[PDB]
């Protein structure tokens, strides 16, 4: 044939591949973190957003650390032969590093360990998305007026927030990542490579979103996404 | 508005 | 006019911006370090990559900790309004979050803050890029067979590597990153947006490089960089 | 090649 170019990953396979949502709201009372108010909003978009993708979405709710540790690994061991790619989504409290499950935390490095060009064999090579919606410290960002390849290839973490920073939800209107995620996927994911979409969304969050609080020192805080890519080649939800 |  | 988009930095302002290279060489004996044999091949490749893209370069040599704050205070303080864009390139021994200079280690928070949105306005709202050739840590990758905006916003961090793990550098040819770097930027910065660019940086490192040693515990491994995003826009290196 |  023709020239041939091969800047994009395929995703012409089968399938898309799984999306799971890990939604964390309610925690176990000895833990004493506080409910995600919100955060059902989230996960409802987001269950919509990527069955558009045409992933197969499945929800999971309230995961103590052990069962998430347990559904990660039951899921890298699945054959994903036929899936152009994986997503996980992880909506709960966190730090720099961690995700809790209900009952205490989770290495974000143990869950995404499972999926190492290595240890799942049927994803080498192709893009696995961890999109995480949890704080990474305590931080206020108070603004400002205007033959072989890398196990840790091909991972792309959408993180909400800069490293060491909190990460705003809003208890009506879902997380300001999340919603202006699913918001540019919904808009662009037909039209611009991940990269760019995820750049809006950076965009959208700095912009359009400030905190409102009664005290001052959680009141007109700003935030901004970090997209964290090693991926080796572009990533487009549609192809031709 | 609350933080994670 | 006509309708108008705001997707892409304005990068037409009478200069492109600084460029900041920090060639960290040798360094004092009382330290331990190695002396990072290579280093002037990408110093040398820098200057003249981004030469080409109409940088002001201003190259510094073997700076101690207290020299490389003075210097980014000082720069930081510059007035760059006339200015698209800054970038800063540092290379270094380093670990996590820290990058050495000649006689002790600096937080790279230390350094990067200086250009927040709020403490450098001439810089706010434009692309403030930080290259990092160090090392994050010690891990090897074996590889597998094949009206306020936020103040950490409008920052880009390209990591040599991903976090945690060791960064290659090659005695001879210069460091995987930045050898790969400017071979990308002198073939696509009239091309393509700079994420896209990072993309192919990241695969040519996965890809064609591979180290070899007489030692076995550093034979035979391999580098993903790690592309960290906070901008808001599309950055091209050209103008209409 | 070396680390740094
Ligand atoms: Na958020
Ligand atoms: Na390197």
């Amino acid at each position: 044939s023709g020239i041939s170019l091969d800047n994009s990953y395929k995703m012409d396979y089968p399938e898309m591949g799984l999306c799971i949502i890990i939604n964390n709201k309610n925690f176990h009372k000895s833990t004493g973190m506080t409910s995600r108010s919100g955060t059902d909003v989230d996960a409802a978009n987001l269950r919509e957003t990527f069955r558009n993708l045409k992933y197969e979405v499945r929800n999971k709710n309230d995961l103590t650390r052990e069962e998430i540790v347990e559904l990660m690994r039951d899921v890298s061991k699945e054959d994903h032969s036929k899936r152009s790619s994986f997503v996980c989504v992880l909506l709960s409290h966190g730090e720099e590093g961690i995700i809790f499950g209900t009952n205490g935390p989770v290495d974000l490095k143990k869950i995404t360990n499972f999926f190492r060009g290595d240890r799942c064999r049927s994803l080498t090579g192709k893009p696995k998305l961890f999109i995480i919606q949890a704080c990474r410290g305590t931080e206020l960002d108070c603004g400002i007026e205007t033959h072989k390849i890398p196990v840790e290839a091909d991972f792309l973490y959408a993180y909400s927030t800069a490293p060491g920073y909190y990460s705003w939800r809003n208890s009506k209107d879902g997380s300001w990542f999340i919603q202006s995620l699913c918001a540019m996927l919904k808009q662009y994911a037909d039209k611009l490579e991940f990269m760019h979409i995820l750049t809006r969304v950076n965009r959208k969050v700095a912009t359009e979103f400030e905190s409102f609080s009664f005290d001052a020192t959680f009141h007109a805080k700003k935030q901004i996404p970090c997209i964290a890519s090693m991926l080796t080649k572009e990533l487009y939800f549609y192809h031709l | 508005d609350e933080v994670d």
